[PDB]
Formats: C-alpha cells, sequence, structure tokens
C-alpha cells in the first residue's frame, strides 16, 4: 500500500545541477519526516538530508552542506532534492526514507527504490569490525557493532537501528532499538547490547537472509551508518 | 495655599489610597486566576500604575512641606520625577481603552464575543505603554539636550517647578492635548455609544441604571481629577500671567485621582 | 404475567447466590480484605511516598 | 533532549496548532438546544435545515451560524448535563392543547430550575396560535375549566395587541410561563416568550435577536457592569 | 396476582439471610489498625490541550499514554511523562461521554449521545488514526466502555442495558439484562470474568460475561449511582452516588460493608477509583476537588484541590505511581 517512487537520476557533468523528485502514495505524507540517504556503488550507506513534518526542521550532511537543498510539497505529496556543483564522489545510489517520531514510533521503516546518479571526471564512529561472515543455513548468527560514544540516553532509550539490505533490493528496517522488533520482521531476529557494544542475533537462517547488515545511530543530529557486514550462504 | 494643607492632603491621599490599590490588585489577580479577560488586563494596568503613583506621592509631600525644596539628591531627581508624571497621562488613557472595550461589549456583542483575545488587550496596553514612554522621553529631552538634569536653581534646588514658562508652555500643552484630550474624547464617545446601545437593547430598568452608573466612573474620574490638571496646563500655556497655585491644584486633583481610581471601575 | 415470574426466577437465582455466599461471613471477608490491604501496602507509592530516584513524575 | 524527543515535541506543537485553529473555527458558530413535547411542531419552528442519536440542524441568519441540537431520546435528567454551555434553549410548547398545558408548565419549571442550567437562557415559542384562536372563538373549550384564575384574570392596561378574548387568553398563557421563570433565577438567566403560528417564517430572526441580547448580557457581565 | 407477594417474601427472606450473615461490622475489626496519616499528593503534570469539557480518561497499561475525550469532538493521547501529545483524533459526533484505551495499546474507543461505540486503530501502515469499527446496536446514549481484549469490548449505555461486542464481526454477542434505570458506569474485574454496573435506580449489579445474566444485586443508595470500581483483589467494589456518599460492598457477603460520607459535603460524586493496594479510595466530587478516603477506617485522609470546575473523571495507573483526574475546565491534572 505504501509507495515511494523517486526519479531524477542519470548522467551529469561535474559542476552541474540536478533535481531529484520523490512521489509518495498510500500514506498520509504530510505527517512524516523524510530522509535522503546516499550509498556509494561499492561502499555502504551514508545519510545526506532530512526534513521534518511541516518543514520546520532541516538537517544536512557536512559533505553536502551548502550545495544541496531539500524541500517538500505537501499538496502533491512530493519530496525534492536540488543539488548543484556536483563532485566526483556524488556518483551513487539515492534512497528516500519515510520516518515518523512519537513515543512508540518506529522510524526509518520504509525505504524508496532509489535513483542512480553518475558523474564524469563529532561524528560517531559506527564500526562493525567484521567484513563478512561465512555461514551455512540452519544455525544462529551473531553480528557485533560498536560506537565511539555511548548511545544510552538518560530517558532509557538507546537509539540503535539494525537494517538489512538484500542484494539488488532497498534496505529495510529490522530493529529500531536494541530489542524492539519491527513490524513484519520474524521473531527469529533479536537484538541486545550495552551502551557501547551491540549484538544482533538470528536464530535460524533461510535463503532470504542473505544480505548486508548495517548498524546506525540516532543519538544526535548527524546520522552515521556502519560499514556493513555481509552474510551469504556457502 | 499653605504648604501644610497640601502636605496633609498628599499624605491623606497616599495613606487612604495605598490599601485601596493593593486590595484592587488583589481582587484583580483573584478574578484573573480563574480566567483572563481584557477588562481584568485594563484593571490590573490601572491599579499598578496608580499604585506606582501612590508610592510617588509621599516624598513630594514632605518636599512640599519645605516649599519647593528638594532634600533628595539630584541623581535621584529625574528618574523619580517622570514616575510621578507617568500615570497622570497614561492611566486615564488606559481607562479610555477600557471604555472602548465596553463599547465593543454593547454595540457589537456577537463580533466582540467571537473576535476577542486577551493577547489583543495586552498588545493594546503595550501600545499605550510605549506611546507614553516615547512622548515623555521626547518632551523631557528638551529640558537638557546635552546644572543638574531636572533641577533649576534660582538665585535651593527646585524640581520641575522653577522651569522657564516659555519652554514649559508648548511642551506641557502638547502633552495634555495628545495624551489626555484625545483619550477623553474617545471615552466620551464610547460612553455615548454604550448608553445608546443599552437603550436600544434594554433588558431591565434597574439593571440598565446600574450599568450606566458603573460605566460612569471612568468618565467621572477622567474629567474630575485628571481633567483639572490638564486644564491648568492649557490655561498656563495660553495665559502665562497667573501664579502657580493652579498647578498645585492640578497636583491636588492628581492626588484625588490617586484616591478615587481604585474606588470606582475596579474589582474591589 | 411472564415478566413477574421472570424476575421470580431471577431472584431465585439471587437467593441461590446468597445461600452459597452464606458460608462466608462479614467478619471473615473483612479479615481477607484487611490481609490484602496490609499485605500489599509497601508496593503502592500512593501510601508511602517514593524518592526522586524511582519517581518518573518529577518536575 | 534527544533528536527523537525533539521531533516528538515538534509533532506535539503541530497538533497544538491544529487544535487551536479548530477551536477558533468552532468558537465562531453559535449553538442551541431544542426542547419540547411531541405534537408541538418543534421540528418545524425554523424553515431552514448527522441523524444518529441527536438530530442536527444548521441555519444562517445575517452571516451568523446556528447549530440546533434535538435529542431524540424521557430520561432527560441525565444527558442534559452536556448542554450547560449552549447559547440558548429553544423551548417549543403547544398552546392549542389545554389538557397537556399543566404538564408542559411542569416541564418548563423543571428545565428552568435545573442544577446545570443556572446560566442558560430560554427562548419560549408558544406555537400554534391560530389553532388557539380558533379554539377560543369556538367556545366549546374554556381556560377556566383547567385554570380557574382565568375567571378572575383581565388583560393588562399596558397591553399592545383580533378579538380581545384571544388577546386575554394569549396573555394569560404567556403570563403563566413568565411567572414561572420570574419566580426563580434572580437575573442570572431570563426568558424570551414569543408567539408563533405553524406557517410563520420569521422565527429565525427572533432567535437571532434573542441570542444577540443574551450575548450582550454575557459581555456586560464580563466587564462587571451587571 | 400472587407473583408480587412471593417476590416480596423472597426479598424479605434474602434480607433476613443477609442480616444473619452480618455478625459484625468492618469498623469494629479495623479499629485496631493505626491510621494511614495525612496524605497530601502534589500536582506534577497539567495537560492543557483540550478546549471544552473533558468527560472521560483512561490510563494505559504501560503507565503512560493516557487517552482523554472532550466536548470539542477531540480524543487526545498524552505521553504523561513528557506532556507530549501523541495522537489527536477528531470525532464525528462532538457529544462524547466515555473513552477506553485497549490493554494491548493498539486501539482506543469512544462513544456518547450518538449511540455509537467507535473503535479507532492506532498502529496503521498509513501512519494516521482511522476509524477501525463502529458499533450501532444501542438505542440509548453510550455511558461507559471497557476493553476485554483487542477483539471484545463491554459497553454500558443509556438504554438501561449493557452489551458485549466482538470487533471482528461487529455484532453484539450478549445483551445481558436490563435495569430499571439508566446505566451510568461499569467496572471490570482483574480476572476479566465478572463485571459490576451501577444504574440510576440506586442499584449495582454483578454480571458474568460467560453465562450472560446477572449474578448479584446490591442496593443501599437512594439516588443515581454515577461511578463504580472493583477492589484490587476483585472481592469488593465501591460505588459513588448523588447522595454525596460512597459505598464499599462485598461480593462474598452480598451485603453492604462500608459507607463513606461527611456532613460538610452534599454534592454528588462523579468518579470513584481505588489505589494499587486498595487502602486508599479516591472519589471525585461536584465541589470542584477530589477526596482521599481510607478504605478501612472510613475517614478523609486527604484532599486533592486545584480544579476550577466539576471533577468529571479519575484514573489510577496500573503500578499506582500517580493518579490523573480531569475536570470541566478543560484540564487534566496528575498527582502523586
Amino acid at each position: 500500500d505504501v509507495q515511494l517512487v523517486e526519479s531524477g537520476g542519470g548522467l551529469v557533468q561535474p559542476g552541474g545541477s540536478r533535481k531529484l523528485s520523490c512521489s509518495a502514495s498510500g500514506f498520509a505524507f504530510s505527517s512524516f519526516g523524510m530522509h535522503w540517504v546516499r550509498q556509494a556503488p561499492e561502499k555502504g550507506l551514508e545519510w545526506v538530508a532530512y526534513i521534518s513534518s511541516g518543514s520546520g526542521t532541516i538537517y544536512y550532511a557536512d559533505t553536502v552542506k551548502g550545495r544541496f537543498t531539500i524541500s517538500r510539497d505537501d499538496p502533491k505529496n512530493t519530496l525534492f532534492l536540488q543539488m548543484t556543483s556536483l563532485r566526483s564522489e556524488d556518483t551513487a545510489m539515492y534512497y528516500c526514507v519515510r520516518s515518523i517520531y512519537y513515543y512508540g514510533s518506529s522510524p526509518f521503516d520504509f525505504w524508496g527504490q532509489g535513483t542512480t546518479l553518475t558523474v564524469s571526471s563529532s561524528d560517531i564512529v559506527m564500526t562493525q569490525a567484521t567484513s563478512s561472515v561465512p555461514v551455512t543455513p540452519g544455525e544462529s548468527v551473531s553480528i557485533s557493532c560498536r560506537s565511539s560514544k555511548s548511545l544510552l540516553h538518560s530517558n532509557g532509550n538507546t537509539y540503535l537501528y539494525w537494517f538489512l539490505q538484500r542484494p539488488g533490493q532497498s534496505p529495510q528496517l529490522l530493529i529500531y532499538r536494541m530489542s524492539n522488533l519491527a513490524s513484519g520482521v520474524p521473531d527469529r531476529f533479536s537484538g541486545s547490547g550495552s551502551g557501547t557494544a551491540f549484538t544482533l542475533t538470528i536464530s535460524r537462517l533461510e535463503a532470504e537472509d542473505v544480505g548486508v547488515y548495517y548498524c546506525m545511530q540516532h543519538l544526535e543530529y548527524p546520522l552515521t551508518f556502519g560499514a556493513g557486514t555481509k552474510l551469504e550462504l556457502k | 495655599l499653605p504648604p501644610q494643607l497640601s502636605f496633609g492632603l498628599y499624605v491623606a491621599a497616599f495613606a487612604l489610597g495605598f490599601p485601596l490599590n493593593v486590595l484592587a490588585i488583589r481582587g484583580a489577580t483573584a478574578h484573573a486566576r480563574l480566567r483572563l479577560t481584557p477588562s481584568l488586563v485594563y484593571a490590573l494596568n490601572l491599579g499598578c500604575s496608580d499604585l506606582l503613583l501612590t508610592v510617588s506621592l509621599p516624598l513630594k509631600a514632605v518636599e512640599a512641606l519645605a516649599s519647593g525644596a528638594w532634600p533628595l539628591p539630584a541623581s535621584l531627581c529625574p528618574v523619580f520625577a517622570v514616575a510621578h508624571f507617568f500615570p497622570l497621562y497614561a492611566g486615564g488613557g488606559f481607562l479610555a481603552a477600557l471604555s472602548a472595550g465596553r463599547y465593543l461589549g454593547a454595540a457589537f456583542p456577537l463580533g466582540y464575543q467571537a473576535f476577542r483575545r486577551p493577547c489583543y488587550s495586552w498588545g493594546v496596553c503595550a501600545a499605550i505603554w510605549a506611546l507614553v514612554l516615547c512622548h515623555l522621553g521626547l518632551v523631557f529631552g528638551l529640558e537638557a539636550p546635552g546644572t543638574s538634569l531636572g533641577i533649576n536653581t534660582p538665585v535651593s534646588p527646585v524640581c520641575l517647578e522653577a522651569w522657564d514658562p516659555a519652554s514649559a508652555g508648548p511642551a506641557r500643552f502638547s502633552l495634555s492635548l495628545l495624551l489626555f484630550f484625545l483619550p477623553l474624547a474617545i471615552t466620551a464617545f464610547c460612553y455615548v455609544g454604550c448608553l445608546r446601545a443599552l437603550a436600544r437593547s434594554g433588558l431591565t430598568h434597574r439593571r440598565k441604571l446600574r450599568a450606566a452608573w458603573v460605566a460612569g466612573g471612568a468618565l467621572l474620574t477622567l474629567l474630575l481629577c485628571v481633567g483639572p490638571y490638564n486644564a491648568s496646563n492649557v490655561a498656563s500655556f495660553l495665559y502665562p500671567n497667573l501664579g502657580g497655585s493652579w498647578r498645585k491644584l492640578g497636583l491636588i486633583t492628581g492626588a484625588w485621582s490617586v484616591v478615587l481610581n481604585p474606588l470606582v471601575t475596579g474589582y474591589l | 404475567n411472564t415478566a413477574s415470574i421472570a424476575q421470580a426466577r431471577k431472584l431465585v437465582e439471587q437467593l441461590k447466590m446468597e445461600a452459597n455466599i452464606d458460608r462466608i461471613k462479614v467478619s471473615k471477608a473483612a479479615a481477607d480484605l484487611m490481609a490484602y490491604c496490609e499485605a500489599h501496602a509497601k508496593e503502592d507509592p500512593l501510601l508511602t511516598p517514593v524518592p526522586a530516584s524511582e519517581n518518573p513524575f518529577r518536575e | 533532549l534527544s533528536a527523537e524527543d525533539k521531533a516528538a515535541v515538534e509533532r506535539s506543537k503541530m497538533i497544538d496548532r491544529n487544535l487551536r485553529e479548530d477551536g477558533e473555527k468552532a468558537r465562531r458558530t453559535l449553538r442551541l438546544l431544542l426542547l419540547g413535547a411531541d405534537n408541538s411542531g418543534k421540528s418545524t419552528i425554523v424553515k431552514q435545515m448527522h441523524t444518529s442519536g441527536i438530530f442536527e440542524t444548521k441555519f444562517q441568519v445575517d452571516k451568523v451560524n446556528f447549530h440546533m441540537f434535538d435529542v431524540g431520546g424521557d430520561e432527560r435528567r441525565k444527558w442534559i448535563q452536556c448542554f450547560n454551555d449552549v447559547t440558548a434553549i429553544i423551548f417549543v410548547v403547544d398552546s392549542s392543547d389545554y389538557n397537556r398545558l399543566q404538564e408542559a408548565l411542569n416541564d418548563f419549571k423543571s428545565i428552568w430550575n435545573n442544577r446545570w442550567l443556572r446560566t442558560i437562557s430560554v427562548i419560549l415559542f408558544l406555537n400554534k396560535q391560530d389553532l388557539l384562536a380558533e379554539k377560543v372563538l369556538a367556545g366549546k373549550s374554556k381556560i377556566e375549566d383547567y385554570f380557574p384564575e382565568f375567571a378572575r384574570y383581565t388583560t393588562p392596561e399596558d397591553a399592545t395587541p383580533e378579538d380581545p378574548r384571544v388577546t386575554r387568553a394569549k396573555y394569560f398563557i404567556r403570563k403563566e410561563f413568565v411567572d414561572i421563570s420570574t419566580a426563580s433565577g434572580d437575573g442570572r438567566h431570563i426568558c424570551y416568550p414569543h408567539f408563533t403560528c405553524a406557517v410563520d417564517t420569521e422565527n429565525a430572526r427572533r432567535i437571532f435577536n434573542d441570542c444577540k441580547d443574551i450575548i450582550l448580557q454575557m459581555n456586560l457581565r464580563e466587564y462587571n457592569l451587571v | 396476582d400472587q407473583l408480587r407477594q412471593e417476590a416480596e417474601q423472597l426479598k424479605n427472606q434474602i434480607r433476613d439471610a443477609r442480616k444473619a450473615c452480618a455478625d459484625a461490622t468492618l469498623s469494629q475489626i479495623t479499629n485496631n489498625i493505626d491510621p494511614v496519616g495525612r496524605i497530601q499528593m502534589r500536582t506534577r503534570r497539567t495537560l492543557r490541550g483540550h478546549l471544552a469539557k473533558i468527560y472521560a480518561m483512561h490510563w494505559g497499561t504501560d503507565s503512560r499514554l493516557l487517552v482523554s475525550a472532550s466536548q470539542d469532538g477531540k480524543l487526545i493521547i498524552w505521553d504523561s511523562y513528557t506532556t507530549n501529545k501523541v495522537h489527536a483524533i477528531p470525532l464525528r459526533s462532538s457529544w462524547v461521554m466515555t473513552c477506553a484505551y485497549a490493554p494491548s495499546g493498539n486501539y482506543v474507543a469512544c462513544g456518547g449521545l450518538d449511540n455509537i461505540c467507535s473503535i479507532y486503530n492506532l498502529k496503521t501502515r498509513e501512519g494516521n488514526v482511522r476509524v477501525s469499527r463502529e458499533l450501532a446496536g444501542h438505542t440509548g446514549y453510550l455511558s461507559c466502555c471497557r476493553f476485554l481484549d483487542d477483539n471484545q469490548i463491554v459497553t454500558s449505555s443509556g438504554d438501561t442495558t449493557c452489551a458485549l461486542w466482538d470487533i471482528e464481526t461487529g455484532q453484539q454477542t450478549t445483551t445481558f439484562t436490563g435495569h430499571t434505570g439508566d446505566v451510568m458506569s461499569l467496572s471490570l474485574a482483574p480476572d476479566t470474568r465478572l463485571f459490576v454496573s451501577g444504574a440510576c435506580d440506586a442499584s449495582a449489579k454483578l454480571w458474568d460475561v460467560r453465562e450472560g445474566m446477572c449474578r448479584q444485586t446490591f442496593t443501599g443508595h437512594e439516588s443515581d449511582i454515577n461511578a463504580i470500581c472493583f477492589f484490587p483483589n476483585g472481592n469488593a467494589f465501591a460505588t459513588g452516588s448523588d447522595d454525596a456518599t460512597c459505598r464499599l460492598f462485598d461480593l462474598r457477603a452480598d451485603q453492604e460493608l462500608m459507607t463513606y460520607s461527611h456532613d460538610n459535603i452534599i454534592c454528588g460524586i462523579t468518579s470513584v477509583s481505588f489505589s494499587k493496594s486498595g487502602r486508599l479510595l479516591l472519589a471525585g466530587y461536584d465541589d470542584f476537588n477530589c477526596n482521599v478516603w481510607d478504605a478501612l477506617k472510613a475517614d478523609r485522609a486527604g484532599v486533592l484541590a486545584g480544579h476550577d470546575n466539576r471533577v468529571s473523571c479519575l484514573g489510577v495507573t496500573d503500578d499506582g505511581m500517580a493518579v490523573a483526574t480531569g475536570s470541566w475546565d478543560s484540564f487534566l491534572k496528575i498527582w502523586n
């Protein structure tokens, strides 16, 4: 029912300009914060932009600050990203992320399909410490993640987000805290940890569990992803 | 007038008005705790301004015992003096605004009920505050563009009473015309309109007479106590020949405003 | 009428309920209520005030 | 202090803004509660016209919106508590029937002396005046059979009137309700009697004028004048 | 006929059996306990979002996220820890008199003079609260509603009857039996097997949700019963009435146990609630504040004052950490 169809990618000469649009349907778009998240064709995810509901709060990544602009059109349910003076590192894959914020909300639940952009020629260190795990289906897999700063807050929340990206598919939200399982995720996924170290546990492995797992922090304004641990069948 | 009689009138007005003002402010706060209305805002502003003036009376009383002498040091002379002249041009103006509200409560009841906010009344009151401060500062800057400021010593320092009538005339006349006579006209027009609306929409003869008497306090104190002071200022501007006894009578009627404003048109 | 004899069965059922409750007296059930009241008294924060460490409604 | 807490605070602020806008929009309109026994033509008082539970009516007079609520379910003693803040109670009573006139007077007395309706004014509509005139000129039915004081009653000298018998019967019927309303209340709320035929079309103007008077009373009481 | 005579003598012998079961009073047994002392709770949170009279509230099972219903056609879900509004639900009918919050936290309910019980879903994929279901079988105004679970809800309405509804089918399962007056309040037992309901005929009734008819009847009031609440153990309940009095009845004795009243209060009682341990009884009155009685000693332990209008609703959270009340001055206040 929830659809986020975004377009505007292609080949752009360096120093040029480009507009990326995203049309939303199947949900009350005006009541959601919306993110632009960029991943390199060989690296992992990297948060770029965020605009709150009602466009009262706008946050930019430091690498794209000044030359990138995010805007929202609520009558027609559309998000816009205007980018100017493109560098060589902006050739990437762009996802548009739906995210709401209240007491029991689960942010970053839905992700867009993405657009491909090609060009011619402090922050929490969110580490994984594991490039990949060779494993066979059936057993249980534990994936560790660490942060340069303690993610525990005085209100009791921890703000750790475990995401899964299937090969050729958009990332999906698995866990939105240490242990709060997301909607539609099987019970076989679980998570735990402490202020600095975190562990994601998968009890059983099927053919659809192959993919890259990311650990993300949501403690403060800059959002940093992990390096991504790849789980594949062998 | 002998200095002793003026001293006695001043101290009597202060001593009998201060409990009246604190009781009026207490009643206004008690009524405003339940809910906030523009009438309560106007009453609170009038009460606090008249309380400040009440605090202002006694040292001028003991100075008038000394027949124009100023035992207070000069540095405390101007910052105090404007305070004694602060509500005499402002508080009655608040009454005018209050009268306007009463007009809006009578001529257009549905529109006033559906389109009133206490924030509007607070902004209006702030407009009077800024207006009277701005014109008081502009007039007081003419005293010394830059002896002590606000004190002229005859050949015995004197606080704003030995000032040159040639410069005192136009300034006081402009202050009395702008800050009193226009609010007086607004109050009179609003009273006439409110009484006309009450007559056109009568409900009970006894209640109509009671409402007309209650609405009569603002005009009565505007042209009975503040009125003689501005009239004396106008007469001094037009005729600089007569003595300063009329100014003393104007200040005595200002003390009568001190004793009379908390008595009528207030949550006492 | 049918309604009157309907509440006749209704109050027959009420009599049966009072009869099987007649084994419990006022004193015994009052003692049970007393046991519950001074058995869970240390739990509720409404009786004994709780310090700021465990009170989430602090200013 | 966290980012999610700040975003939740922003969402709460947006909700507050929407609530304030809706509250002002609802504050613009005026609300009335319609009351009256059956066979009194209460539904056809206003020609201009949510039927679940309470029948709803909306009509505009001089760009002023009135929402009239008619509760279709006796047991009036309980749900009346919801209507202690309406602008007025439109009490419609049939004057053509003398058998149920005493019951209607008792109902009006119960509404007037209600604990939660201390400050709610009543606009009284003495409906079906033409049937009253036809019955009183028929001569078969007399007010003295039910109200003996009509035998000792005469029209006031300050009357502003049709047949004089019609006028005296109408003024007696009005004076009963006026005496009931003036026995209690003590000026907190008053009554506005009005005569009305079944084919009348100016009832909305009377309701608008009485509502304007009530709002004037509220404004005067707000400024501590009455 | 003789049916009235046999019913009268049947009532008489039930009364004789109740008198025989009454060998002592609760006051005589409880006189040996020391008093709880003066209880003076403090107001910590004030919720100021509503613009009309608040008629009901209900705490969540997580001790936060309380739902409240007001006359401006608004349901508001509050995060009580931070005074943050989570959801604002507009209502089709502005005449709402009751609201319930599901124990699972996924649903809310509302109802009133429209004779409809509307259940709203809070956790949807669209991210907005939508009307999940409407129940339209009652012929009178809805007075109270309580969630048995996510699929069953028991409502009490102004048609002198109480009903049990299945959300999925949308049809009422058991219509129970009628009182002789308007049913004003309803309370659920902790084991969710029985429930008590008070009506306008000064009578309370204990019903079983399984067999579907009335098990017990309690009397003793002489005016409208407006509020009702079970004891924490489920073996007792308390009613408040327009007589300015509360009565604690006992289920296993079928006899009126304790009466709470004072000479200086004559106004009716709107909401009645118990503490977590059951030692304190909280009663909201029409004299603009709340009273804290001792459930055993039957004396005024404290007073919660600060509301500028009639106190309409009360509620104690599951862990007993705080109590939230709501009045007709568009205000909800939290005390501990």
